């Protein structure tokens, strides 16, 4: 029906993405870097794929 | 997830550098030793500029970054050179 925005549509830019890329800049981030240590593996395969 | 910059090489996007100065290109390259980014800019002029004088980045919007419209513009509409014996306008099927 009608709606508050006359745009819409869907593609995909979130502005989140773009605090990662500055992120990645200034430090290596990893997915745990700043709460106390904790026991965690990080795994660095030498090819990722997305299906198999 | 989580992507390099690799994935971001070519990609149109805007910077403000330690100095508050604003620069925006598409980009071209970037080392991982000396981390040195090359922005391709659309007006034919390459620049290298290396990112440790980078204070932040964003993404520019995909077209119409400069000119603001309302529209969903879903053809280009470009005839820029190459022309030929034929001329069209609006649509060339129309009601169909």
């Amino acid at each position: 029906g009608a709606t508050t925005k006359e745009k819409n549509i869907s593609v995909d830019v979130d502005a989140d993405a773009s605090s990662q890329l500055l992120s990645l800049l200034k430090s290596s981030t990893a997915p745990s870097d700043l709460a106390t240590p904790q026991p965690s593996t990080f795994p660095q395969p030498p090819v990722e794929s997305h299906s198999s | 997830m989580g992507m390099s910059v690799a994935d971001f090489y070519g990609s149109n996007v805007e910077v403000l550098l330690n100095n508050d100065s604003k620069a925006r290109g598409v980009i071209t390259n970037f080392d991982s030793s000396n981390s040195i980014l090359q922005l391709r800019l659309a007006n034919d002029s390459t620049k290298s500029i290396v990112t440790k004088d980078i204070k932040d980045l964003r993404i520019l919007p995909k077209n119409e970054i400069m000119p603001k419209n309302g529209t969903k513009s879903p053809s280009t509409n470009s005839t820029k050179l190459k022309s030929a014996e034929t001329y069209s306008s609006k649509n060339k099927w129309s009601m169909d």
